[PDB]
């Protein structure tokens, strides 16, 4: 059925004709790209990243066919074509199989089609997000202590994964005897694409956790090997299967990610046997490569910190520094993190600031940095420092959980946290210091950041390093001790550095903090004094 | 503020009643407290300080208890850089060319315009009694406005000094706003305000002549002025205004580090829409004192909404106490309506519940300070936070009823509360909050 | 640990270094080639993993032909002069260049193992 | 003393509006709003008046007095705002398309819109409503019927940014209005998303949000204080482009505005309130940096005119 309503247009039989879509690319650049005439290479360019045209000469070709294709090559439109011809790649390309012309021309014009509806009978949408389903409503059962379940998102060559190819190995849900049953699940995502790498990994399987809430019915909690997945027993009367599972990730996954993937592979596998092999073979090397890699980042190796300004809608001034030891002091973001968001989410939050210009590398400067920050903060904040406390500090916003403030009488600082509510050595409580240092304020002495950047090595790298941690309340202290003990060690000193940091059991007032640590024998006595 | 902290003898003595030096460090940096409260300082360091925490704008008190009104002690230009710190005040004009009728119509208007908005209590503050040619005139108005019984501050506008020194003590106790010198009877008023500290308004034609003047009254020994920007016009006016601000804050001058008196019925011709024009302008831009013709609801509900709005910290907006709200006096049984801790989103909801009329028990959660969608949208709001705060708020108090009502905007949050709350009847209820009062009704 | 401990004898005073240095990519194996070619391939297509993509622009003319620079330097020619005015030549005729030892030394120096080059020095095709 | 004579680096963008001897030019401007002290304002602050399709039944009651005989039809409607009042702009409304209200098919309300534009010499706005979706295909078919006289598209949001920006300023040569809400860095991303399209900072106005004076007005204010300074003092390329305000569209429809004298008898006057406000709110947005403001009652549009006037002039 042919017509402008049905995107059926007959040109005309004549070679010719094959001008008037020409004229089309040619005029979308005139009149939606705003190109004057004779800016020809403009008009080229225009439709050669604007324009999604593409060949499919099916015949014998003659020659004046094949130099009508050299135009539509000249502006930027691949030529598919059933014929012997000198191919040139991504431009002239062979094609006999027709069955496949279809699909060698999207790919080759890098057309993607939006799946519009996910193929599944049960209802898939937002709204049904957090709607428990108890045991009497409940059919099948993964992970948790019954079982053993895990999930994987992992990235692979083109040619090892399939699009579109969902594949149940082992029992569905159907042969349950519909008592509540307990099986091995093994959810297992390939994806590539030509933007794809390993570090996007994890961010894609984070968001497993709501593609799989979506639907009701059932419910996923968990990450990793830690699976905990729940299918009540309405979904099994709609007709829902091992099957839809792979159709939601696929449509999901191709959705909302499809600027990074391009192809993806979803394989649910129910064996006792073949869940535990894959989860041995593929999910725990990589599970335990991403956390190597996740400790082994440091500032050095890169050369791009990464600056997010997610927070000044109520701190106007505040512009946080990303880099693999400082996250950002919400909590939630890393640099990997942060590289995810920038190559997902252009003109986002989250931007790159280049390595260039170091000024101080003891005390954390860059010209670009500072150049980032004066043009982020809209000129508020000029000149940063990202390991000093006392000079330039980095700004706060509010979100963070700890609060670093100077001590100088015991020459080191304290760490207040949220939740503790009582006094510290300082005076301030937790909201005094909220209210003096959040807000996007330079405020020398005092910062704002999460219960992981006290553990790191560039922790008050400025003032000597997080030796001058003199006082801690014990909740925080027990939570963070081994990695605190683990850099201390690194540091200068025996590895049970918890022990010699005072806390609120202990004493909480100026004098008394100050003898526990000369009778302790703390580092930060025996420091050059903090200011 | 760390730099104030050297000068501090570091004895944590307590004596100045915070609990370390630096915790008065960090007090006096940010302005709330003066730098005298050390009674240890060392002489030098002392006038030092003095000097350093002095604030580039001075903070006028004018009024007495119930009446005592701050104004001025900016920092910033603009509200989202740091804050703005004190509200400005609104005066009704009198003057003593005025019938008996129209001056009691202006007084019950006064007493009639008075309620209260999101827990502050707006009303007309200052009552500027001008003097037009009559002193026994002048003194008679000034005792009929004492003898009203209105719950205002003084504001004596009256350049004549000779009728000014019997005007005062008329309500010399009650600590007034003295208007009227010039660049000739300034050193009789000085004189007639050094004694009780009051306030004294200074006024002059341009803004050179101004800083003139102002210099002239500080070099006889009185920093307690309010200026008069001036201006023929509403153009030279705002001009004048804008320029004597940003000189203050800007070029860092102590001179014009006074607020402002803005006669905006003069401006306007006693125009009452120009007036709310003029009125909303100079609330944004450093009108500290703005006196009006009259004064109606109309004039008042969407100046007085904007001040309010203007006004709030932006790092602390206005937010509810959290706890068990009761609407319509509650009895036992009565259903409970639960909405997020931001004071406009309270506001709003708690009107619709009491023009209802029906007793609705209400609770307010941690949310953050934000509206239902925005908390929401960011996290902050959900069912594991109703949840928690149903379970530790003491709602046992009053029994028998369990329907409960949530935000309808937000319906997602909706199949986790039936969990964890099995007991309790989860309804999401309508999204706009003009459907409450029929909701409730039936 | 000898060089290390030479390390000592080290005279500062007559120490010049040049602040003369170049950017330069390397690593081009066979395999490393075909993996390159590899992204050129249409997956519905393919083979991959082959010289094919090479084999096809060679073919087409996008590129005349593909030119092996190597050998060392020799004090009869300016030295790296030759290296650098040859592999120029070739590159901007859409000659694609291999480049092994001094020669691929000397492209280094020069700057012509980036892929800037791309723009600044080869003809249209290549 | 020293006359404070800060200078900016940047300037805002001018969009015009509307064809012919009416048509204006909004922005350009190197100073803070009436600060003729510190340098040149380029154009004068606009105001514009509100009209629907449908009769306006949720107006006060003063407001359907005064268009009584006009409001039933929207081309007379606004023949008779136009002939009475004489807007720089009028705004049209087409709430008929409401999905939660009355639903109708874009080809009628782009039928409505082209007999309004083709009946008016003023400039005509164009809004739609809330519903992206819905929007996306209103304004499809507006811009498509309404060709040739530079109309003014509100609520390009980023959700349906590209058809809007397709539909208008690409394929009609209309004007259109980059819509966020309360946030000067989304306000940064909408007009970002729309230069990489490839609209120019000339071809659209901006909508950092609007609301009426005591419900969040703070937040605009905020935003507004932030954009003129980002895109003056900073040089912000991104931020220099006019901003148009709708207060009629939130000031209205307020308690202290929308009660009855009979419903609260100690306010008062039901037009008097209404005008307050809107006259509030919208001299509030013009100090903070909009650059036009719309208005529903003829008595707020006169007040704000003479305040311009007595301010700029
Ligand atoms: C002002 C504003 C802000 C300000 C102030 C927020 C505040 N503290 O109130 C700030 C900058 C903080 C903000 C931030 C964000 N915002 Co915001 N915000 C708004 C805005 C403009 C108005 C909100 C408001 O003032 N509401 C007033 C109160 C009264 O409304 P309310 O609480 O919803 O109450 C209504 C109903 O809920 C009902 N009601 C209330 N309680 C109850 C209880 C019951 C039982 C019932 C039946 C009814 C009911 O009564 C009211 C009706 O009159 C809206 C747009 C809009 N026009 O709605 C966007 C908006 C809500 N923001 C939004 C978002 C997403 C955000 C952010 C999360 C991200 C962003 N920048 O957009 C951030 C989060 C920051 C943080 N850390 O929390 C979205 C929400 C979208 C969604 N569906 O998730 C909006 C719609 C903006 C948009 N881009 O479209 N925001
Ligand atoms: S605290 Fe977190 S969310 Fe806020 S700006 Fe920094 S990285 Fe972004
Ligand atoms: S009174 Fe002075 S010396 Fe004593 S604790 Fe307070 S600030 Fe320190
Ligand atoms: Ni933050
Ligand atoms: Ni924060």
């Amino acid at each position: 059925k042919m017509g402008l309503d049905l995107r059926v247009i007959p040109l005309g039989y004549d070679v010719t004709s094959v001008i008037h879509v020409v004229t089309i690319a040619i005029r979308a650049a005139l009149i939606f790209g705003g190109i004057k005439g004779g800016q020809l290479n403009d008009i080229l360019k225009y439709t050669a990243e604007r324009v999604p045209a593409f060949v499919n000469a099916f015949g014998p070709l003659s020659e004046l066919v094949v130099s009508a294709g050299a135009g539509a090559i000249a502006l930027g439109f691949p030529v598919l074509t059933d014929q012997v011809v000198p191919e040139v790649p991504t431009l002239l390309l062979t094609q006999k199989d027709y069955d496949k012309m279809v699909k060698t021309s999207l790919e080759a014009r890098n057309i993607k089609i939006k799946i519009t509806e996910i193929p599944i009978p049960v209802s898939f949408a937002a709204a049904f997000e957090g709607e428990r389903i108890r045991k009497n409503d409940m059919l099948a059962e993964f992970g948790g202590n019954k079982t053993k379940a895990w999930e994987l998102v992992m990235c692979a060559d083109q040619g090892e994964v399939e699009d579109h190819k969902i594949e149940v190995i082992g029992p569905d849900i159907d042969t349950i005897d519909k008592a509540p049953g307990r099986m091995p699940l093994g959810m297992l995502i390939k994806v590539s694409g030509t933007n794809m790498q390993k570090d996007f990994e994890p961010v894609l399987e984070r968001r497993l956790h709501y593609f799989l809430n979506y639907i009701e019915g059932v419910m996923h909690v968990g990450q990793r090997n830690l699976t905990w997945v729940r299918i009540g027993k309405e979904a099994f009367e709609k007709g829902f299967r091992l099957k839809h599972f792979g159709e939601v990730i696929y449509a999901k996954m191709l959705d909302e990610f499809g600027s990074v993937v391009d192809k993806c592979e979803v394989t649910i596998i129910t064996d006792p046997g073949k869940a535990e092999e894959l989860e041995g073979k593929y999910a725990v090397p990589r599970y335990k490569e991403r956390d190597a890699r996740l400790e082994s980042l440091v500032d050095e190796k890169v050369d791009t910190f990464y600056s997010c300004n997610l927070c000044q809608s109520f701190a106007p001034a505040h512009v946080c520094i990303v880099t693999p030891e400082r996250l950002g002091l919400c909590g939630a973001v890393s640099w990997l993190d942060a590289k995810a968001t920038l190559e997902l989410n252009p003109t986002g939050p989250c931007q790159a600031v280049p390595k260039e210009g170091v000024v101080d590398e003891n005390l954390g400067i860059w010209e670009k940095v500072n150049e980032t920050v004066s043009k982020i903060s809209q000129g508020a904040v000029t000149s940063v420092t990202l390991y000093s406390i006392l000079q330039d500090p980095m700004t706060s916003c509010g979100c963070f959980e700890c609060i670093t403030g100077i001590m100088p009488e015991a020459n080191g600082v304290v760490m207040v946290n949220r939740e503790f509510g009582a006094t510290t050595p300082l005076g301030m409580t937790f909201g005094e210091l909220a209210s003096m240092t959040g807000g996007g304020v330079q405020t020398p002495g005092f910062m704002g950041h999460g219960r992981q950047f006290i553990a790191s090595k560039k922790f008050m790298k400025g003032e000597g390093g997080l030796g001058r941690i003199v006082w801690m309340p014990k909740e925080l202290k027990d939570f963070v001790a081994e990695k605190l003990n683990k850099t201390a060690k690194e540091l200068y000193n025996i590895d049970n550095f918890a022990d010699m940091i005072c806390d609120e059991t202990i004493a909480t007032e100026s004098e008394e903090v100050v003898k526990f640590l000369e009778e302790k024998g703390h580092p930060a006595l025996k420091m050059d004094p903090i200011m | 503020g760390l730099n104030i902290f050297k000068l501090t003898p570091k004895k944590n003595c307590k004596d100045c009643g915070f609990p370390t030096c630096l915790a008065f460090s960090m007090k006096v940096a940010a302005g709330a407290v003066e730098i005298g409260k050390c009674p240890h300082m060392s002489d030098e360091a002392m006038e030092k300080l003095a000097e350093a925490t002095a604030p580039i704008m001075k903070t006028i008190t004018i009024g007495k208890g119930d009446n005592e009104y701050k104004l001025g002690g900016e920092t910033v230009l603009f509200r989202h850089e740091k804050t703005f710190v004190n509200r400005n005040r609104f005066a009704v004009a009198f003057s003593d060319s005025m019938d008996d009728a129209e001056v009691d119509a202006k007084i019950q208007h006064i007493k009639d315009v008075d309620y209260v908005r999101i827990g502050e209590q707006m009303k007309t503050e200052f009552a500027a009694i001008k003097y037009a040619g009559n002193k026994d005139k002048y003194l008679a108005l000034i005792n009929k406005i004492k003898a009203s019984g209105v719950k205002v501050a003084y504001a004596l506008v009256c350049e004549d000094v000779a009728v000014m020194k019997e005007a005062l003590p008329l309500v010399k106790d009650e600590n007034p706003l003295v208007y009227g010198a010039n660049k000739d009877n300034f050193k009789e008023m000085v004189e007639l305000v050094k004694g009780d500290k009051l306030a004294l308004g200074v006024k002059a034609d341009g803004l050179e002549a101004l800083y003139g003047l102002v210099e002239e009254i500080q070099k006889l020994g009185y920093k307690n002025l309010v200026l008069d920007p001036g201006g023929k016009s509403i153009k030279e006016a705002f001009e004048n205004t804008v320029q004597i601000r940003r000189i203050n804050i800007e070029g860092q001058d102590r001179t014009f580090g006074y607020p402002s008196i803005i006669f905006l019925d003069e401006l306007t011709k006693a125009d009452k829409f120009m007036e709310v024009a003029l009125s909303t302008l100079f609330t944004l831009k450093y009108g500290s004192l703005l006196v009006l013709s009259d004064m109606d609801y109309s004039r008042a509900l969407p100046l007085y909404s904007i001040r309010q709005n203007v006004f709030t910290d932006p790092q602390k907006p206005m937010t509810v106490d959290l706890g068990i709200h009761g609407i319509n006096n509650p009895d036992e049984n009565s259903p409970v309506l639960c909405t997020v801790d931001f004071a406009l989103t309270y506001f709003l909801v708690s009107g619709e519940v009491e023009r209802s009329k029906v007793p609705v028990w209400m609770v307010i959660p941690d949310a953050g300070g934000y509206s239902v969608l925005t908390s929401w949208a960011a996290g902050k709001f959900t069912g594991a936070a109703i949840a928690d705060e149903i379970k530790k708020c003491g709602i046992a108090e009053k029994t028998k009823n369990r329907t409960l009502l949530i935000p309808g905007k937000v319906a997602v949050l909706k199949g986790e509360l039936e969990e964890l709350l099995p007991d309790w009847n989860i309804v999401i209820s309508s999204t706009e909050a003009m459907f409450i009062p029929k909701l409730l009704k039936e | 640990k000898e060089a290390i401990l030479n390390f000592k004898n080290r005279d500062q005073s007559k120490v010049m270094i040049p602040e003369l240095k170049c950017k330069a990519i390397l690593g081009y194996s066979v395999e490393e080639i075909i993996n390159k070619l590899d992204k050129v391939v249409n997956t519905q297509i393919g083979p991959m993993q082959t010289v094919k993509p090479l084999a096809d622009v060679l073919v087409s003319g996008v590129l005349r032909g593909a030119a092996a620079v190597v050998g060392c330097n020799n004090p009869k020619v300016v030295q790296d002069s030759a290296h650098i005015e040859t592999i120029k030549g070739l590159i901007k005729n859409d000659v694609i260049v291999v480049v092994t030892g001094c020669a691929a030394q000397a492209a280094a120096k020069y700057g012509l193992l980036q892929k800037e080059a791309a723009e600044k020095y080869a003809g249209p095709g290549l | 003393f020293k006359k404070p004579t800060q200078k900016f680096s940047g300037k805002i963008g001018e969009v015009e509006i509307g064809t012919g001897e009416k048509a204006l030019k909004l922005g350009g401007e190197s100073v803070l709003p009436f600060y003729t002290f510190d340098g040149d304002t380029g154009n004068t602050p606009k105001v514009g008046m509100e009209i629907l399709d449908v009769y306006p039944e949720d107006w006060i009651d003063p407001l359907k007095d005064i268009y009584k005989d006009v409001a039933k039809d929207p081309v007379k409607w606004a023949q008779f705002v136009e002939e009475k009042y004489s807007p720089d702009f009028i705004c049209l409304r087409l709430i008929s398309a409401d999905p939660n209200g009355t639903d109708a098919a874009p080809e009628d309300c782009a039928k409505t819109a082209k007999a309004v534009v083709e009946a008016i010499k003023t400039p005509l706005v164009v809004a739609g409503t809330g519903n992206h979706e819905k929007d996306a295909k209103l304004f499809e078919k507006v811009a498509q019927e309404t060709e040739g006289h530079n109309i003014l598209l509100m609520s390009a949001v980023e959700d349906n940014y590209k058809s809007v920006g397709a539909a208008g300023v690409m394929a009609y040569n209309d004007k259109v209005v980059a819509e966020s809400s309360v946030d000067i860095n989304l306000a940064k991303q909408i007009n970002i998303l729309m230069n990489q399209l490839g609209i120019d900072n000339t071809k659209f106005v901006d909508n950092v949000g609007c609301a009426a004076g005591g419900y969040g007005y703070e937040y605009v204010i905020s935003t507004l204080d932030r954009v003129k300074l980002a895109a003056l003092g900073q040089d912000d390329k991104t931020l220099q482009v006019p901003i148009i305000s709708p207060v009629s569209f939130e000031a209205c429809k307020v308690k202290e505005a929308m009660d009855s004298e009979e419903d609260s008898p100690q306010w008062g006057s039901q037009e008097d309130r209404t005008v307050s406000m809107e006259v509030a709110t919208a001299s509030g947005v013009l100090a903070s940096g909009t650059d036009a403001v719309i208005l529903r009652h003829p008595k707020s549009v006169e007040v704000i005119r003479n305040f311009i006037k007595e301010l700029l002039g």
